[PDB]
């Protein structure tokens, strides 16, 4: 108990004392510099701080796993999810120690506190469902809980009609491949446009006209760089070079000939994978077709779910497959580098949304905010369970467990009020990042809740006790269950520890 | 100096920031603000500079009273939007095409470095070039279609914009006949003259001795059948790209155009096709099967200027007239130092017009628009009573330091110009501000000191946006 | 890197450039005579003409 | 040997003692807190002085010998409530370099503070109250009334009932019936380390670490047969067998000469004894040992004596007991007998070294406090902490104009110097206000360890001065609430404030003239 666990406390709340500034809306952003490359990069979300950060406790780095699951699940706000079992183990320094209780006590009290909390954020789950008028209504408003945790908020309203939009068009997708985020330098970020269609960061050829109406657009996977690769192991065969000089030659016709096929479909724009030659290039200029290349691997697919179109490599029926139209592929040049513009889509398969800002730090961090914000919108139309944030939602559990504690009673009543209080210290530490009064603010919130009323709340901004519902500040059952049922369990596990092995480095 | 020991002597801010080793981590964000204010203003880097740095001392003294930086940072939002209001409020009304004003106007981004003495005859090249490009419809106008021509000797009196399509890169030489070009068609060859040699292995039987001699003969053959059809065309001048890539060219080449009186050119990059294609309107020739004389383009005399040791291809006339044109200057000068003064410099006049197209407003600068808004802004600011009160007012307060390093830069007393300024700006009017060849305050308008508004709207926004990265940062932290 | 900031830039400078300087006053004039440079790669040139000298010379300080 | 010029050492110089003097910053008042520091000989001394620690303090810039400097003139001038005087005296160094920037001269700087200084002294004047008006008895409700403020400072102030009547009742002792005179130097605080704080009391006298010898008798005799003071005595020449003490040889010539020399001794043990037996002398003090043979007839004769006493506590002995040390055995005589009203031992501990108490009940030249304490460290810090007072009453002697404290005083001049600006105009105008702006940090440093913001309470304090001209309007330290004074009985002496910051500003005028740095080893 003691040399046995002696790190695994307290160089735990240390490295969440790190983060603990960078939870809460309220909050600022931490500056991560590798002692490698020189580079920098400043984030919010643990997830990338808690992986580039050096660990020698081993207990800290399976704080990473765990931070792991809620930057793919939910990814905003993962910094309480480490911090919350860093409280966990502030009070097993005691009651394992001090009281002088078995650690799987302690843990099979968290066992019997983690069921109640379960059955705490069912029953005060609110239900928004059915009709989805007054539902993406209020999306603008839910949304606006976990949007920007930030410095950025001074974007909320502006990004608020744009991602309310965004899943508008999507109308039920699923997927985060069908939305599209671009990110520009300079400009501010009230200067974001959303339009239906995409843009894209490459040109048209040199002859190609700015402005083509009624395009057809068509992509593939083939190769145009040069004559023919055939298969591996060939070589050539002549007399002289009179049958060389004609065989290079053939095939820029042949290769023409798989140009008259492009040609049979009526396509007004077409787009290859890898470079092209600029023969079959000027061929696509004397056929009147736009030419799109340098596409690794998703170039070619984030256009072709815009498009709606499919990949076609033989060329070979005019007939089957798919033909995608856009109404306006007009090139519009925007910031530096000139983007192609693309207008009037044939569905509403996909969406794209345009992020400009000043500073390149901001495009890499508020491109996870939209990602995230996305995902939330995709588990509210599923789960149709929402609660209420805003440090209401640990007191509301805390008036469970506490519950609880009076039916079971005994020993084990010590590691459950322990929870309980560990739930208290998470506004604590939300509120601590504001700077205001904790004692204040606390013993308002948690004795208003004792007296029947669940709609109060902590607000930051006044500084005072205010309505959740009036503020804006609601949070998804999914958001909920997964940040409460994977943090209780992420301490369960560092609890069982009763040795610590130190392998040989290598 | 930098590692592989390159010297360069120049007073941009962004130059400097640039090949600056910096080992503090906030303060390499700062370059950053320096790569921002170059795509954005990209005109009097030397002047916008400052504003990386001003704050700072601002940001320090707010850090004793323990404020929130989220206040701070917020307070500073609202005054850099309050900034741009005022600044809009004292425009001057520019209109788009005209000539006196983008002399005077420019002429204030035209005199940095001792340069300025021959920048006299940079105001006609540098007003024409945006009057030959541009749109009445206020678009983007890229600088990319005014190329800048780097040639070593000569001063910068020799310095003129030429009319037509210009080559830097030389001939051959070797050959040497042809003196002149002159009513002959100017052609574009994306490929390559080389004898066929495909990337795939080639193995070429020979079964009898005749047959070696009969392969240099069909390599004779096969080449210049490319330069029967040119020589049908009548297309005496043509333009091959980077020829150290894959096929280059053999010494044949050379025998068969010197008979045909053609002149060849190559190692031109890709990018510089493009550029050439906007101006000439040639369309280019990516092979001999669409080589045509509908693509080739015309001119009337195209001269080949040597001057100094180095020669230059100029070409005059153009005969397909496009929506998209190109105009190019020769900078010369005695050394590359002095070329990269005059680089920056010209980059500088380039984006005042730039600017001016899109926002025709126009503000007189040096000193007056530091000391207007800190009036309009401290004095609205002890109306907040809060903590609003006791920021704007501190961050007026650091808008004089601007003219307070003029000052002290140039010599006089600080304080005696902000006393005159404070005076004269308390009822003000405008155009009043720092004039360093009189030693006072008097009219900017008449002294060549102005600025566009777009520019001091990015010039402030900027300067706002880097206070908010830097306090954005609550914490240093080394990771791996 | 090694930065240095006032008076001792410019009197470094100064110092390097006169001391390079005072070597080519000698051939000044009609009464002026010729120097020998050792480039310690096994060749010289005994000249009076400063642009092959300065060409030749390792400089020390950029400035110069 | 390193080259400064320029601004280097026109501003790193002060910028040093600038984060030198932001140290002891968080000392400032009664809400500021204690400090560690270790000697270079590895003991430790914790105190929050600010004098205390600079002087044992080892710094590199040069600087730190002009911090102390003034701080050894500030002892023998002023020295009271140095922990809140000691913030404020680099606080004028801090303004200057502000100056420096604007292109102002480092000596216009310096004359500059000196015009304004002798104007913000007769701003000060008017609302300082005259507390000799009044009768003795009004007076010491006044010293009462100052003690509460000015006397507690440092940690002990939990209790200052106990040594309220400690610094009230000393300077009762000794001081002049028309309230004109002052000595600290006939009264020493020795104090010791045991029981508790609150067990001081007041003990006019010496507390001598020797006990009395031979413990063959009592340890203490309170009453006198003889009366009339005990009949104290001190002798100057060390007591030992009388010998010639230079040079000098002895010739034996017969057993009966040997004989001779045994009875020496022993004709000397009954005369040395004797003599002081006739004068009836109790108390007699030898300054070196004693003899061995007379360790007995001493408790024989019943005459207490002790060994080994200093000589700086025998002068204390002397003038207490308005008495003459003998300076010879042939010079003893009943009149230069002392007068002692009682003498006694205290217990101290369980065994320890009992220690010696001489006491006058009636008035006495020597003045001291009983001190005891179960903290061994705030014995030194509560002593210092009560020496100052005895500055504290010589400034209400010597100057009897009073003003209120609280930091209300740099707040009334501050209105005075601004307007005083604007006559003279030119450059000076920014310089005098400088000048008055410095001290405008004085008020928000006091707010800044009580956790209450520095310009809420200053802007109501310049806004409640120009309704009303009283100075009763001061900065809360403590968080009293309501800012006036006067019902807190907050008052500091007008001449600790004047020549503590007069002074710090003509040493400032040759500081800020230092443009370089030239240190050569000792």
């Amino acid at each position: 108990a003691e040399n046995a666990r002696l790190s695994a406390f307290v160089g735990a709340i240390a490295v969440g004392d790190l983060v603990k500034s960078t939870l809460g809306p309220k909050g600022m952003d931490k500056l991560l510099q590798s002692a490698s490359s020189n580079t920098c990069m400043v984030t919010n979300d643990g997830a990338t701080i808690l992986k580039s950060i050096p660990l020698d406790n081993p207990a800290a780095k399976v704080l990473v796993n765990i931070s792991k699951v809620q930057d793919d699940e939910v990814g905003d706000g993962t910094t309480s999810v480490t911090v919350l079992s860093a409280e966990l183990l502030r009070e097993a320094e005691k009651l394992i120690d001090q009281s002088k209780i078995h650690p799987q006590t302690i843990i099979e009290g968290y066992r019997l506190a983690s069921a109640a909390a379960l059955d705490a954020l069912t029953k005060a789950a609110v239900d928004n469902s059915h009709d989805k008028t007054m539902f993406r209504e209020d999306l603008i408003h839910i949304a606006k809980t976990t949007l920007s945790s930030k410095i950025l908020s001074q974007d909320k309203d502006h990004f608020a009609e744009l991602a309310t939009n965004a899943i508008l068009r999507l109308k039920g997708s699923t997927n985060l491949e069908h939305i599209q985020i671009i990110k520009i330098l300079g400009g501010k970020l009230s200067d974001s446009f959303l339009d239906e269609g995409f843009i894209l960061a490459k040109k048209f050829g040199n002859n190609q006209p700015k402005r083509i109406e009624n395009a057809k657009i068509l992509i593939a996977n083939t190769t145009l760089d040069t004559d023919k690769v055939k298969i591996f192991g060939t070589k050539f065969k002549v007399d002289s070079t009179a049958k060389l000089a004609q065989l290079e030659k053939a095939e820029r016709e042949k290769m023409k000939n798989k140009i008259a096929k492009i040609s049979k479909f009526g396509i007004n724009t077409f787009i290859n994978r890898q470079l092209i030659y600029d023969y079959p290039e000027q061929l696509f200029t004397d056929l009147g077709i736009n030419s799109i290349e340098h596409a690794d691997f998703e170039g070619v697919e984030r256009l072709a779910l815009v498009t709606g179109g499919e990949v076609v490599s033989t060329f070979d029926e005019p007939s089957k497959c798919k033909l995608g139209e856009c109404d306006v592929i007009e090139e519009i040049m925007l910031g530096e580098q000139p983007f192609l513009k693309f207008s009037g889509c044939k569905a509403g398969e996909a969406c794209t949304i345009v992020l400009r800002g000043a500073t390149d730090q901001t495009l890499d961090e508020a491109e996870r905010s939209l990602h995230d914000a996305l995902s939330v919108l995709s588990q509210t139309t599923k789960e149709t369970r929402t609660v209420l944030g805003g440090g209401c939602a640990e007191m509301v559990m805390s008036k469970a467990v506490d519950t609880e504690a009076q039916n079971i009673d005994g020993k084990k009543s010590l590691a459950v009020e322990a929870f309980a209080r560990a739930l208290r210290q998470l506004p604590t530490i939300l509120a601590d990042n504001a700077g205001f009064d904790s004692s204040e603010l606390v013993s308002k919130l948690r004795s208003s809740i004792y007296n029947g009323i669940s709609t109060s709340g902590l607000d930051l901004n006044n500084g005072t006790i205010a309505d959740m519902r009036q503020l804006g500040i609601v949070e998804s059952y999914k958001l909920k269950r997964a940040v409460v049922s994977s943090a209780s369990e992420a301490a369960e596990v560092l609890l069982r520890v009763d040795n610590i092995i130190r392998a040989r480095p290598r | 100096k930098t590692s592989r020991g390159e010297i360069i002597i120049s007073n941009d801010g962004h130059t400097i920031l640039k090949q600056m080793a910096i080992l503090h981590p906030v303060a390499r964000m700062l370059v950053e603000v320096s790569a921002a204010q170059d795509s954005e203003a990209g005109d009097g880097t030397t002047s916008v500079v400052i504003l990386t740095g001003a704050l700072l001392g601002a940001a320090e003294r707010l850090l004793n009273k323990g404020i929130h930086p989220t206040i701070i940072a917020d307070s500073f939002q609202s005054a850099a939007k309050r900034s741009v209001d005022i600044l809009l409020e004292m425009c001057h009304k520019v209109s788009l095409s005209d000539r006196e004003q983008l002399v005077r106007a420019a002429s204030t981004s035209l005199s940095s470095k001792i340069v300025s003495q021959y920048s006299s005859f940079l105001a006609p090249l540098a007003v024409d070039s945006v009057l030959k490009i541009s749109d009445e419809n206020s678009k983007n106008v890229d600088l990319n279609d005014i190329r800048l021509v780097k040639k070593v000797g000569g001063t910068i009196d020799d310095t003129e914009m030429i009319d037509g399509v210009v080559l830097t890169q030389t001939a051959i030489k070797s050959a040497g006949g042809p003196t002149r070009k002159e009513k002959a068609k100017i052609g574009l060859i994306q490929f390559q003259i080389s004898p066929p040699k495909p990337d795939t292995e080639n193995n070429i039987i020979v079964n009898d001795y005749r047959q070696m001699d009969k392969i240099l003969k069909e390599e004779r053959a096969y080449l210049l059948n490319i330069c029967k059809k040119i020589k049908k065309a009548k297309c005496n001048v043509l333009l091959i790209q980077k020829s150290i890539l894959r096929d280059a060219v053999n010494d044949l080449a050379l025998h068969f155009l010197s008979k045909l009186n053609i002149m060849v050119v190559k190692d031109i990059e890709r990018e510089e096709i493009e550029f050439l294609s906007k101006g000439l309107g040639c369309k280019p020739i990516a092979d001999i099967e669409l080589f045509t004389e509908d693509r080739l383009g015309s001119a009337d005399l195209v001269e080949e200027i040597d001057s100094d040791g180095s020669k230059i291809v100029r070409v005059t006339g153009i005969r397909n007239n496009n929506a998209r044109p190109t105009v190019s200057v020769v900078i010369r000068g005695a050394n590359n130092m002095i070329i990269d003064e005059t680089e920056r410099s010209l980059h500088d006049a380039l984006c005042v017009i730039r600017c001016l197209v899109k926002e025709r407003g126009l503000i007189a600068g040096g000193g007056a628009p530091e000391i207007e808004i800190s009036r309009r802004l401290s004095k609205e600011a002890r109306s907040m009573e809060g903590v609003q009160a006791f920021i704007w007012q501190e961050f007026a307060s650091a808008l004089e330091v601007i003219p307070t390093t003029l000052a002290e830069n140039a010599g006089l007393n600080s304080i005696k110009v902000v006393t005159e300024l404070r005076s004269k700006h308390e009822n003000g009017e405008l155009n009043d501000g720092i004039s360093v060849r009189r030693s006072g305050t008097t009219n900017t308008y008449e002294e060549h000191i102005l600025q566009p508004v777009l520019v001091s709207t990015s010039a402030i926004t900027l300067a706002s946006e880097c206070v908010k990265s830097i306090l954005r940062i609550d914490d240093i932290a080394f990771s791996r | 890197g090694e930065k240095i900031s006032g008076d001792d830039i410019r009197n470094q400078n100064v110092l390097a450039t006169m001391a390079v300087a005072n070597v080519v006053k000698s051939s000044l004039g009609p009464v002026g005579l010729d120097k020998m440079l050792v480039d310690d790669i096994g060749d010289f040139t005994v000249t009076n003409d400063g642009a092959t000298i300065l060409s030749l010379l390792d400089v020390q300080h950029p400035a110069g | 040997k390193k080259r400064q010029h320029g601004l280097e050492a026109k501003k790193s110089h002060i910028l040093a003692a600038r984060s030198v003097a932001s140290i002891i910053k968080t000392s400032l008042g009664p809400r500021g807190l204690d400090k560690i520091l270790i000697s270079p000989d590895g003991e430790i001394t914790i105190t929050n002085d600010g004098a205390t620690i600079l002087s044992q303090m080892e710094l590199d810039n040069e600087i730190a010998k002009l911090l102390v400097q003034l701080s050894k003139s500030q002892d023998d001038e002023i020295g009271d409530g140095t922990t809140g005087v000691v913030v404020l005296a680099s606080a004028l160094l801090d303004q200057a370099l502000e100056l420096i920037q604007k292109g102002i001269h480092p000596i216009k700087i310096a004359n500059g503070f000196d015009e304004a200084a002798k104007l913000a002294i007769s701003k000060l004047e008017e609302t300082c109250d005259d507390i000799s008006a009044s009768n003795d008895e009004l007076f010491r409700d006044f010293l009462l009334r100052a003690a509460k403020t000015s006397l507690g400072s440092k940690i002990v102030s939990k209790d200052h009932d106990r040594f309220a009547e400690m610094a009230v009742e000393a300077v009762i002792n000794v001081m002049d019936k028309d309230r004109k005179d002052v000595d600290f130097d006939l009264i020493k605080m020795q104090g010791r380390v045991g029981g508790s704080i609150s067990d001081s009391k007041l003990i006019n006298g010496v507390i001598l670490d020797k006990d009395f010898s031979h413990p063959q008798m009592p340890k203490c005799v309170l009453p006198k047969e003889g009366s009339d003071g005990v009949k104290l005595a001190i002798l100057t020449c060390p007591f030992e067998p009388p010998k010639p003490k230079t040079k000098h040889k002895l010739d034996i010539s017969s057993v009966e000469e040997y004989q001779k020399l045994q009875t020496y001794e022993q004709d000397k043990f009954k005369e040395m004894i004797d003599d002081v037996k006739k004068a009836g002398a109790d108390v007699v003090i030898c300054q070196w040992g004693f003899d061995d043979e007379a360790n007995h007839l001493l408790l024989q004769n019943d005459l207490p004596a002790v060994r080994w006493v200093g000589g700086q506590e025998l002068e204390h002995i002397a003038i207490s007991t308005n008495g003459r040390i003998v300076p010879r055995f042939q010079d003893l005589s009943k009149d230069k007998l002392g007068t002692c009203s009682r003498i006694y031992e205290q217990e101290f501990g369980t065994t320890k070294d009992r220690m010696l108490i001489i006491e006058q009940s009636k008035e006495t030249k020597t003045v001291t406090c009983f001190v005891r304490g179960s903290n061994k460290m705030i014995v030194d810090e509560a002593e210092r902490a009560l020496h100052d007072s005895l500055c504290v009453v010589r400034n209400l002697v010597k100057d009897s104009r009073v003003v209120y404290g609280g930091g209300a005083a740099e707040v009334t001049m501050s209105l005075a110097v601004s307007e005083e600006a604007d006559k003279q105009r030119g450059i000076d105008q920014y310089a005098f206000r400088g000048f008055a702006q410095a001290l405008d940090t004085i008020p928000m440093t006091l707010a800044e360890n009580s956790g209450l913001d520095p310009i809420g309470t200053l802007s109501t304090l310049k806004s409640k001065q120009l309704k009303e001209k009283i100075s009763n309007i001061g900065v809360d330290c403590l968080g009293y609430g309501s800012n006036d004074m006067k019902e807190l009985f907050v008052v500091d002496p007008f001449i600790g404030k004047k020549q503590q910051i007069l002074l710090a500003t003509q040493l400032c005028r040759m500081i800020l003239k230092i443009d370089n740095v030239i240190i050569s080893g000792k």
